[PDB]
RNA sequence: UUAAUUGGAUUCAACGCCGGGAACCUCACCGGGGGCGACGGCAGGAUGAAGGCCAGGCUGAAGGUCUUGCCGGACGCGCCGAG
């Protein structure tokens, strides 16, 4: 069936596409970097390494080192 | 309309039943004033008793009036002052037209003095 | 040619005293009436908070509202059937009568 | 090297009715077509039909963070409001079914500060 | 001041050069916007020409 | 017009919709069974509406 | 940290608490645009106050303002007290 493939509706031949390994690692990027050229606020959450689909990060998503007084 | 406008002279008669004979309908009647204002009422003939005094410069909105008297019944008398016509009828200002419209018990006297003038000039 | 009377009140006592009045009509009179039938009674519960800041240990009020209801079924007879339509019920007990 | 949005070049994109292109854009632009335009997204739509026409030559300044950007909307510049200012954006083919407001940050990036009295536990 | 003018009046004729709206009666007058009848209040879309 | 810079839109749902019909606050209002009344003005008009603390 | 990241509460007895699960409203914060002075009086005002509008500019959008002229008739924040 066309709604199990992992890329329905292909972004640039319009078809059903299911991809692996290589492959689908080249869409994925692909796809991030044509978020990132358009200046799109999901780009820039990529660039900067932060929470993309809007979580809360005062207390949560800490990584780093502590900062003394 | 204005003095230097030569349409005949002054009958006492007329300022007593143009001016004495509104107070006692000002009471139990409507009062429309402004040239501008009446003139609409006389163009569609709403007005009833238009009372023109001779006291707006220049003939530019009072050479309305005397050409519209022909045009309908426009029972009309003239008044020598402004400065009571206003507190006669209205307020205290200068009026220049105070138009009354079926006026109470005031019917006899304007009747006759608007004969009077229908019999006067036209 | 049965009439339905529904009873409703807050106060217990008013509406015993309507039910007895008209199971003496029904008895001064030969006219079968079927019991007071007692339905399940209406609780309305509010919980609130009781202070009107929000500092301190909470603590709740439980406010709680009671409804009483019984339910009769007579034989409509026009000779009893005009008392009950005369008798008076206190402001506090609400009576519908229905024809089935 | 082109540009295709579903295997169609950007002038077969013009040339679609309104109905047909949103058969394209995913749910959540398809739903918010299918119930109509607002009020305000109207004008700004005739200012940018007006502006295609060749008439209109003035900067294209808007509120409306929630507009859709459509194919006939290509190669212009309009101006977002961010909260405190309008912010230029120029249109490019990879923003077909976007809306404007993504391209308007309305925060300021974070550059921390040394952490002051309180900000631990044997710091008050 | 005083507006009261562009009516051709002569010596016992009047006629208005501004009409009045079809909707109402005499003595409204339109503009003279020269593209269409301004109307004053009811607005018309007309081509005077 | 200048009037018509001061009238509010008839909002129809949301905090902005329900005002206590004793003091006119927004926000805690009680709408069980129709009721329209804040949290702090039922505390206080509870006994007469006819509710009890019986526990 | 920021244009603003509204404010109260700091041991038990502050920290899923203010019934506080805020997309608009709530809202008290930030950027921008409009509106409001019963009642007394002062300038003013039917030779028309105060007020309202077809189209078109300014504008995020707006008879809000201006352009263009059409309306309505008795009050009047341009000024002082007061609300
Ligand atoms: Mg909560
Ligand atoms: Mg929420
Ligand atoms: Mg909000
Ligand atoms: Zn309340």
């Amino acid at each position: 069936p066309r709604w199990a493939v992992n890329r329905p509706k292909d972004y640039e031949t319009g078809r059903d596409l299911h991809l692996i390994t290589a492959k689908l690692d080249m869409a994925i990027r692909e796809d991030i970097m044509r978020l990132r050229r358009i200046r799109a606020y999901r780009g820039i959450r990529h660039e900067l390494g932060l929470p993309v689909r809007g979580q809360r990060t005062r207390s949560n998503f800490r990584r780093g080192q502590t900062v003394g007084v | 309309a204005k003095p230097s406008y030569v349409k005949f002279e002054v009958p006492k008669e007329l300022a007593e039943k143009a001016l004495q004979a509104v107070e006692i309908a000002r009471d139990t009647g409507k009062i429309r004033k402004g040239t501008n204002e009446t003139t609409k009422a006389v163009e569609r003939g709403q007005a009833k008793l238009v009372i023109i005094a001779e006291d707006v410069d220049p003939e530019e909105i009072v050479a309305h009036l005397p050409p519209l008297c022909e045009e309908k019944e426009i029972p009309y008398i003239y008044v020598p002052s402004k400065k009571e016509l206003g507190a006669a009828a209205g307020i205290e200002v200068a009026a220049a037209s105070v138009a009354i419209i079926e006026p109470g018990k005031a019917r006899d006297l304007v009747e006759e003095i608007a004969m009077k003038v229908r019999e006067l000039m036209k | 040619q049965k009439a339905r009377i529904k009873l409703a009140s807050t106060n217990v006592r008013s509406l015993e005293e309507v039910a007895n009045q008209i199971k003496q009509i029904a008895e001064r009179t030969g006219v079968r009436m079927s019991g007071p039938i007692p339905l399940p009674t209406k609780r309305i519960r509010i919980v609130t908070r009781k202070s009107p800041d929000g500092e301190g240990s909470a603590t709740f009020d439980r406010w709680e509202l009671r409804i009483h209801k019984r339910l009769i079924d007579i034989e409509a007879d026009e000779r009893a059937m005009r008392q009950i339509m005369r008798i008076r019920v206190p402001e506090d007990v609400t009576i519908e009568i229905e024809l089935i | 090297k082109e540009f295709r949005y579903r295997g169609y070049t950007l002038e077969q994109l013009m040339n679609m009715s309104l109905e047909e292109l949103a058969k394209l854009l995913p749910a959540r632009q398809r739903r918010s077509l299918k119930r109509g335009l607002t009020p305000e997204q109207k004008k700004l739509l005739r200012k940018i039909r007006l502006a295609k026409k060749g008439k209109y030559n003035k900067p294209i300044r808007t509120h409306c963070r929630d507009m859709i950007v459509l194919p006939e909307m290509v190669g212009l510049t309009i101006y977002v409001h961010n909260g405190k200012e309008f912010v230029p954006v120029e249109i490019k083919p990879e923003m077909i079914g976007h809306y404007l407001g993504e391209f308007a940050p309305t925060r300021k990036r974070v550059q921390h500060g040394a952490p002051g009295i309180g900000a631990t536990r044997s710091s008050m | 001041g005083q507006k009261w003018k562009l009516y051709i009046v002569k010596d016992g004729k009047v006629i208005r050069k501004n009409k009045f709206c079809p909707r109402c009666g005499p003595g409204v007058f339109m503009a003279d916007h020269g593209d269409r009848w301004a109307c004053g209040r009811c607005g018309y879309t007309e081509w005077k020409k | 017009a200048k009037a018509d810079y001061n009238k509010r839109k008839p909002r129809k749902f949301g905090k902005g919709a329900r005002r206590c019909i004793r003091c006119g606050q927004y926000g805690p209002i009680i709408r069980i069974h129709g009721l329209m009344l804040c949290r702090h003005c039922f505390r206080e008009v509870a006994p007469k509406l006819g509710f009890r603390k019986y526990e």
